[PDB]
This record gives structure tokens, sequence and C-alpha cells, in this order.
């Protein structure tokens, strides 16, 4: 299972460019895509959705009437499609499949991601207090962040996802609702929380899970990230 | 509309699956599903070579018709357990030796596993194609050894035109349901090329009964 | 001689159980029960329908977290179902359609599919790639499977066609344990609740009892008087009971090694096809070959309750773990939650 | 037929071993159905059935 | 002043139609589309033949929507049963002949899709039409009857070798279908190209649902 960011590269201001992604090792076919950016000093932010067989296709409210996300079903590739770039669309452009079921785990695996450098109101704000927390290994970690409407959804699902993204790498995949623990993922992690209240807790450390972690929320389009808490030490 | 977006995204699977489902049960539906039994020592494979653990399926196209026989002789089991899966077959193709005659015997059991197939309660509608195989030696065997061996009511002469007709005749009385069902009878060999053009043009009389029954001619 | 004397000995032994099952009948379950108060018209409404299958449907099996469901037919299609929202969470392409069981793995990871193709297929429901995908295909029965039903993810049981169920493992791939002893071919078994002990009904009118760990046969219960169709644990584990082509429905008792009651009424003449106890164990599910499904309370045989509404045969029945809801399933190729 | 003989030995062993197990009475057994049935009365919803709020399927 | 009781029958027989496809959901054919198409069809001529009878007083608004409401009625339902007609024979033409072609073709939204370009159609025809006519009988009698033969001649000449226990019922049917339809609408068109029989095209509506289901034992054993 592997996602290959391609395109990119240095584009004038008001030009055009079209990066790739061409899926290898899994059913592409039956997996939404997303487009997730991020800015060379900022945090994540979504920009793009297509579903599966390309029946829904959503946008950010800020690239939206300006790129065009596509898929390819036969040969593996997705594409984004991008006119009239500005100076706020340099970043690090991710890839991230997504399959939705019951009992799914949507955003489980993200792409490398490529690079772009360009020259020259309703929505739910997720918000992190902490931007920075140090800390030894073997203590107790407990992150907390916050809504701006409740997250639990009538039918008792509450839609608030934890990522980690490691220094230099790709995003992952740690907590895929309020408290569903993903696979591949050590039971050290353990996420709870109720209405717009959520907590990330690590029962102990190791040196390898320091990083940035993001709180996203799936209970509306677009999709909103928090300023994600740091640890370090 | 009070759904969460992961909801409405997996409704869309869902119809994405109910356009699947239905795509292949259209295509399913194009198919001739034909059951192939017979009685034991048959000829059945000689006539399934030239078409070409429990159910031996066989895909085959001919005269843009996709035929699939289910192989079902070699399930050595209670036949009333599992007989009515088989329930809207479009024909039942079913094998019998000539020179089973004279090896109670053999030609008596193909009678009763004929009258049990024929005459069950899950194919009162379905059409029976019956192959009366190894018709050369049976030629050569009926040399000596008359039919009074096994029917001794049997009063005819010991040719062959008129001793296999009878044999063709005596299956087809076993018949109860004459009006609603036919049986098609092929006199095959192994060295026989038109065994694939009987079965296509009975299921091409099938076809256009049951077109008859769902057009309201019927 | 010595064929005589095996046989004449095999009579002896015979009458001696028959005699220790007749001193063991002090009274029976109709007069210890004839004080309790009598259920009221069990009354259910079709909740959801389940319409995807395009054949006739031969097996379900619910979920432990009671809501998703598997369902086999005949269109050569296995379908998990959401039950709460009609959904279809996954469409499993057979490649023998000619199934007559399926199974859910208590852990909800694999589901089980079998038929006249003699192979137990095991299917991954949660891979990385994102699709279903057989991992084991357990080829090693002659008859037909019956029933299938999972201890674990490592081990399943699976009732065949050729008189003799077998314990599988499914990461070697070959049968563990065979389970030898019925004359005629089986046609369902019933895990207990501890996975250490199951039954068997089968076309020879008696079902056995078999232990998992020293593959023996128990005990052996001969009630009926046609081909066994059906069989379901009661939920304590010390009773189960057999549905069969006699039109009636027997509660067997493990302990008292005999029948306790016999569920029949004289406007039924069809054969049963699928039973199942309640949460409680009050009630008797079964499904039927006149297109209804009757519900008796299991301590005393009266009918209390009619589950019509399906157009063919009611071939499949299941009672969730919660005992929220009970989907019928059926030859008009319609799944049916019932509540 | 001496396989026969041996089916039979078989067949005879396997009614020793089902005649030489313990067996309780029928009443005694009879009323603890009786007792598992009515001490999980209150648990099953389709006995007594529950109210729509709490109902998963309405 | 005549009977008419044809709308007295004719509203009984097709609403059975209806109620057995549709209430009993028992729409599974390509037949059962053209069969429902057309009894919606008859229920249309037939709910507008009763405001033209007993016409005595003009209480109902005439010169104006109202009336043009009935015009319309009438002229949608003469031409949607003729077609439906003719696409229930060209139906039986590929489901006889052409039998393995059939399987291909004869699908439940092919049908749905014809069905809906013959009510446009007629929607169409009927815009330019209270007190042209070359038109009318062109395209209700020229151009659909010839199909209709061709398509029952070659019906009669297959089934003429066929197994004989359903050949005989089907081409007895076959014959009903062809000689109703054509004294059902043979007089009429005449005296309307003899102006440019009447009851007898009413009538026609009447008789269609006992012929085209009726007689079947499909539908008996919906019944």
């Amino acid at each position: 299972v592997q996602l290959v960011e391609s395109g990119g590269g240095l584009v004038q201001p008001g030009g055009s460019r079209k990066l790739s992604c061409s899926a290898s090792g899994f059913a592409f076919s039956s997996f939404g895509m997303h487009w997730v950016r991020q800015a060379p000093e900022k945090g994540l932010e979504w920009v793009a959705y297509i579903s599966s067989g390309s029946g829904t296709i959503y946008y950010a409210d800020t690239v939206k009437g300006r790129f065009t996300i596509s898929r390819d079903d036969p040969k593996n590739t997705l594409f984004l499609q991008m006119t009239s770039l500005r100076s706020e669309d340099t970043a690090m452009y991710y890839c991230v499949r997504s399959i939705y079921y019951y009992g799914s785990s949507p955003f489980d695996f993200w792409g490398q991601g490529t690079t772009l450098t360009v020259s020259s109101g309703s929505d739910i704000v997720m918000t992190q207090a902490t931007s920075s927390v140090p800390v030894t290994p073997g203590e107790s970690v407990s992150i907390s962040c916050r809504s701006s409407k409740s997250l639990l959804h009538s039918n008792g699902n509450t839609y608030l996802y934890w990522f980690l993204q490691r220094p230099g790498q790709s995003p992952q995949l740690l907590i895929y609702r309020m408290s569903n623990l993903a696979s591949g993922v050590p039971d050290r992690f353990s996420g709870s929380g109720s209405g717009t209240a959520f907590t990330l807790t690590i029962s102990r450390l190791e040196a390898e899970d320091v990083g940035v972690y993001y709180c996203m929320q799936h209970l509306e389009y677009p999709l909103t990230f928090g300023a994600g808490t740091k640890l370090e030490l | 509309c009070t759904l969460s977006a992961e909801d409405k995204a997996a409704v869309e699977r869902s119809k994405m699956i109910d356009r699947n489902l239905r795509e292949d049960g259209e295509k399913a539906a194009r198919e001739v599903k034909l059951l192939l039994l017979g009685a034991g020592e048959s000829g059945k494979c000689t006539i399934v070579k030239q078409m070409k653990t429990g159910i031996v399926e066989t895909h085959f196209t001919f005269k843009d018709l996709h035929f699939k026989m289910f192989d079902v002789t070699a399930q050595r089991s209670e036949r009333k357990k599992w007989i009515h899966c088989f329930e809207g077959v479009t024909a039942i193709i079913f094998c019998v030796a000539l020179s089973d005659y004279d090896l109670m015997n053999r030609m008596h059991a193909s009678m009763k596993l004929f009258d049990s197939i024929c005459n069950n309660k899950w194919f009162t509608d379905t059409s029976i194609i019956l192959f009366l195989n190894k018709k050369d030696l049976f030629e050569e065997k009926i040399k000596k050894s008359p039919l009074t061996i096994c029917y001794p009511e049997y009063a005819g002469s010991n040719t062959y035109e008129e001793a296999a007709a009878y044999i063709q005749c005596q299956f087809e009385d076993l018949n109860k349901r004459k009006d609603t069902k036919e049986i098609y009878t092929h006199f095959t060999c192994s060295t026989d090329t038109k065994n694939v053009q009987f079965v296509f043009d009975a299921v091409t009389d099938v076809i256009i009964k049951n077109n008859l029954k769902d057009c309201g001619l019927f | 001689s010595e064929l005589d004397q095996l046989r004449q000995e095999a009579e002896q032994l015979k009458n001696q159980i028959r005699d220790a099952r007749k001193a063991c009948a002090d009274a029976t379950l109709s007069q210890i029960t004839n004080n309790i108060d009598p259920v009221g018209r069990i009354q259910m409404r079709t909740r959801r329908t389940l319409r995807g299958h395009l054949a006739k449907i031969y097996a379900m099996h619910w979920g432990t977290d009671s809501r998703l469901l598997v369902s086999a037919s005949q269109d050569g299609k296995l379908i998990i179902w959401d039950s709460y929202t009609t959904n279809k969470v996954h469409a499993i392409p057979l490649r023998s359609s000619w199934v007559m069981t399926c199974a859910y793995a208590p852990s909800g990871n694999y589901v089980a599919c079998g038929g006249l193709d003699n192979i137990c297929s095991i299917y991954n429901l949660k891979t990385r790639e994102g699709n279903v995908r057989v991992s084991r295909e357990l080829a090693g029965h002659t008859g037909y499977l019956s029933c299938c039903r999972f201890l674990d993810d490592n081990q399943i049981v699976t009732s065949s066609g050729d008189t003799t169920c077998a314990l599988w493992d499914i990461e070697t791939g070959q049968q563990t344990t065979t389970f030898t002893g019925h004359t005629g071919d089986v046609m369902s078994l019933s895990l207990a609740p501890d996975t250490r002990l199951f039954v068997s009904g089968a076309c020879d009118a008696s079902a056995k009892l078999w232990d998992v760990r020293e593959g023996m046969c128990r005990q052996t219960f001969t009630g009926h008087e046609s081909d066994i169709n059906a069989i379901c644990f009661f939920p304590n584990g010390n009773a189960f009971a057999t549905g069969s082509d006699d039109a009636t429905c027997r509660l067997f008792d493990l302990r008292a090694d005999q029948e306790l009651m016999t569920y029949s009424h004289d406007n039924i003449i069809c054969g049963i096809t699928s039973v199942s106890f309640s949460k409680s164990g009050r009630l008797l599910l079964a499904g039927y070959d006149d297109f209804n499904c009757n519900v008796w309370d299991a301590l005393k045989a009266d009918r209390a309750g009619v589950l019509a509404g399906h157009d063919n045969r009611v071939s499949c029945l299941g009672v969730t773990d919660d005992g929220m809801a009970v989907a019928t399933g059926s030859w008009d190729s319609f799944l049916k939650i019932w509540n | 037929n001496t396989a026969s003989i041996a089916q039979a030995r078989k067949l005879v062993e396997q009614l020793k071993m089902e005649a030489n197990i313990d067996r309780i009475k029928v009443s005694k057994a009879a009323a603890d159905l009786m007792a598992y049935c009515e001490a999980h009365a209150k648990e099953d919803p389709l006995l007594t059935p529950v109210p729509a709020s709490e109902n998963p399927f309405r | 002043v005549f009977y008419c009781l044809l709308f007295v029958f004719s509203l009984l027989g097709n609403s059975l139609v209806i109620l057995v496809l549709v209430v009993c959901k028992k729409l599974r054919s390509i037949t059962d589309v053209y069969l429902l198409n057309l009894a919606l069809s008859d229920l249309l001529f037939v709910f507008s033949f009763p405001f033209q009878t007993y016409y005595l007083l003009d209480q109902w608004v005439f010169g104006t929507v109202m009336c043009k409401v009935v015009s319309g009625f009438y002229y949608i339902g003469f031409y949607s049963s003729m077609w439906f007609i003719t696409l229930m024979s060209v139906d039986r033409y590929l489901a006889v002949v052409h039998a393995v072609y059939a399987l291909k073709v004869r699908t439940i939204r092919m049908g749905t899709t014809l069905c809906l370009a013959v009510w446009l159609t007629a929607i169409m025809a009927t815009i330019p039409l209270c007190y042209t006519n070359f038109k009318m009988n062109i395209l209700g009698l020229l151009i659909p009857f010839t199909i209709f033969m061709f398509c029952y001649i070659k019906i009669l000449h297959q089934l003429k070798r066929c197994q004989n226990h359903n050949k005989t019922k089907a081409i007895r049917l076959v014959l009903i279908v062809v000689i109703a339809s054509l004294l059902f609408w043979v007089p009429f068109n005449v005296v309307l190209f003899l102006t440019s029989t009447e009851i007898i095209s009413f009538t026609h509506c009447c008789v269609n649902p006992v012929i085209y289901a009726f007689v079947g034992e499909k539908f008996k054993k919906h019944l």
C-alpha cells in the first residue's frame, strides 16, 4: 500500500500546475480520495474530496471554483488540476485515501506528498490550546482540544480524528473516531472526550512518538484541522 | 437531512453496490442454466468434451447463447435435500447409455432415475433433454442378446430402428405431465458433432415457450 | 453368529437406554408449566426490509454486535447488511454460486460460506487493500456443506452431506477432528454458549451431542419421524430444539437425555427449515415451508405468534444477540427484521 | 464380513459409552429451564417489548 | 342517447389490471411495463369518455382550458393506446422470432425509455390540437398497422413450427388480437377518411385489458 504524489515545483503566480498521485497496492476504485495541504510553517488544512465512483466532489471554499479534482479508475492515478495559483497556495500537498462504510477507518493511509512553491464563516473551528508541550519518556500526556459545535451526531457517533505527523514524514492516523484505535497503532494511545471537549492520552512514551498531533472533525464539510500540538524532548 | 457525512458516503457506497448487483443480475439473467444428470456408467463425459468437487460447472458460448451446465452426477448424497436448489433451470440434460440394457439392471435404474427427476415437484414445468448415448455399440450389442432381456413385454423385431424407438417410447411414457413440459430426445454417439446443435434448438424452443408464457400469449 | 450376537447386544443396550430414559421420566414439562402465566399474542412488525438479492436466500447469520448480518443466496452473492440503516456494507462475489450456508465470525473479522462445492470458503473482511478476500478454502468433505459455525478466528466446525461433521484449523487448513456416527446426512449444527459442545441434526431423525475436544459422540436423541433440518441450543446450554420435516419441533434435554415438548399443530403439515430461541429462552422461533414463521413459548406448546409476510419458503432465521430483532430470510429474495 | 463385525463392535461400544452416563430426573431439569426463563424475562426485548425510544429499529 | 356503460366496465377492467400490476409489486417483465402503460392510456381515454356524453348543457368550461383538457385526454389516449399495441406487437415479435437477441434487447429500462418516448410523442402530437385529419389517419392507421400485421404474420409463421400444446393456444390468442384490432380500428378510420365506428373505437379500449391480461395464464395465476 503506497501513494506517490508527483508534480510540483516552482510556479509563477497566476499560472497552472496539475498534481498526480499514482496509487499502488490497494483497491483504488472503492476509496474516496482527499487532497490535504500543509503550509511550510503552519499546520494542515483540507483541500478537496472526490468520492468512490466520482459521485460526490467537495472543495474547501478557499479553492472552490479555482482547483479541479478528478480521479482515474483504470489507471490508478488521482489528479488535482490547479489554475490561478496565488501566493497563499505554496505548501506540500498530501494525498489521503478514505473508505466509508459502517465501522471503517477513514484517513488511514496518507501519501508522502509533493511540494508546491509559488514565487513573488459557518465552519467548525478546531482549537488546540497547547502549541508545544515539553516532555520526557515514560510519562503520561493528556492533550486536549475543543470544537465550535457538538461533534456527537444523533446516531451516537462522534466524529473527531486524531493524527500524528513525525518530523519529516507524512501524517499517520491514530484515532479514527472519538475512541476507536486504528490498526498498526499501539495500545498506549487512547482517545476520549464528550461533546465539545476531547482528550488524547498517551500512557507511556517512546522516542518515536514525538512530533505534532492534529485533530480533525468529519461531522460537516469543509473538514477543519486544529493548530497542532508539538511534543519535543 | 439528519445524516452525517460518513452516513451519506455509506449510502453512496450502498447505492454503488446496488448498481453492481443489478448489473450482475441482468448479466446472469441472459445465461442458459442447464442441469446435467444421468445414470451410472453414462457417456456424458464424451458430450461434455464435445461441448467444451460437488458440481462441475461448465461455461460455454454457442451462437450468442451463454450456456452453463452443472454436472451434479457425482454428488453422492440424498437428492431430495438439494434438488430444490435447481428450481428455475432452463432445461435438464439427462444422459442414458442405450447399451446398458443388458448390463435390477442398469436400464431399469435409468428409468427409475428418469421417473424420479421427471415427475418431481420442483421440475413440473422444466423441459428435459434426453441423450440416448452409445448407440453405435448398442447396434452391434443387439445382434445377440435381444431386448426381451431388458423389456420382456417387447414383441417387435431385433433391428436397431425399431428397438431404439421402443426404448425412446418407454422413456417418454414415464412423463406424467405431458402437457406442461416436453421431452426432447436425441440418439447420440461418441463421434457425433451435432450434440450442441440439438441442445441449442431445444433451449431455443424452451426460451420461445417461456416468452409465450411471459408475453401473455399462453 | 457374531453379527447376530452383537446385534442382540446392541438391542439390549438400546433397551436399557430406553429403560433409563423411562425411569427418569417422572413428570412432563406440560405438567409443571401449567401454572405459569401464558404469554400474549406476540405482535411483531417488519421494521426493515433488506432487498438486494436476486435469487433464493438460503442462510443468514447475525453479528455479535447485533447490527451487522451476512446473507447467502444462490445468485452468487454474499452480502453484509447494516440492519439499522439498510445499507450494504460488503457484497462478496462467490466462486461457486450453489451455497447453502454462511457464518459470521464472533470477532467480526471473517465470514464463512459453503454449499454444493464441498468447500468452506473463509472470507477476510478487514484487509489493508480495502476489499474482501478469500483467505482459505477448507476442502475435505465429500458431501455438500449444510452448516458452518466459527468457534473463533482460528477454528470452525462444519456439518456436511456425508454423515460427517468436522473441526477445522483455519491457519493450516486440515481437519483437526472428524465427527462420525450419523447414518443420514447432517443438515445443521449449533454451538453451545461455551464453545466446547455442539449438537447436529441429520436425515436419520437423530440429533447427536458432540464433544469438541475429545471428538466423541456423547449422547444421541431420537424422537423425530423424518429428516431434522434445523437445530439450535437453548441459551442455558442444557437443552436444544430441533425442527424436522414431520411438521414438529421438539425440545430435547442434555441432562435428562430425552425430549421434553413437541411443538405441533393440526393445521401445520409442512417442514421446518429454521429454528432459534429468544434471548430469555422463553420464546421459540421457527421458520416454515408454508411461507410463515410461528412463535411458540418454549415452556408450553401453544402458538403465540405468526410472522407472516414472506411470499416463499422461510429458509433461514436469526434472533440477534441482544434479542432486539429477528431476521427472517426467504426464497422470495428478501430479508425482514422483526421487532 | 469382518468389517461389518468391526462396525457392529464400534456401534455397541458407542451404545455402551452412551448408556453409562449420569442422568437426572425430567422434573428437575424442566424446573431448571422454567427458572432460566423466569430469571431472564426482563432482559428479553421480544417477550416484553421495549419502548420506541431505545428501540434501535423504530 | 346511447348505453355508455363502456366507461363503467372499462374503468373496472383497467383498474383491476393496474391494481394487480402496481398494488401487488408484480412488474418484473417488460410485458408488464407495456401492459401497465397501455392500461394507463386506456384509463386516460375512458376518463375522457363521459365528459363528451350527455353534453346537453355546457356547464363545463368550453372554448378554454377545460374542454382542451377533455380533448387532449381523448387524443393522447387514442395515440398512446395505438402506439402501445404496436410496441407490444414488436415486443412479441422479438420474444418469439429472434429469441436469442431478445435476451440482450428486452430489458425493463429499454421498455421504460420506449414508453416515455411514446408518451412524449403523443403529447407533442396533441399540442397542435370545441368544434390534421390526414396526419391523424396516417399515424393512427397506416404506419402502426403495417408494423402490427407484419409482426403478427411473422409470429404466426413462427408458431406454426413449435411444440404443439403451447403453439395452439398461442396461435388462437394471436388471431384474437389481430381480428379484434382490425375490427376495432378499420371502420373508424374509414369513416374519418370519408369525413375528411365511434362506439367501436371506444369499445376497443374496453376490450384491451381482457385480451392483453385476463386470458393469459400468467395473469390468471397472479389472480
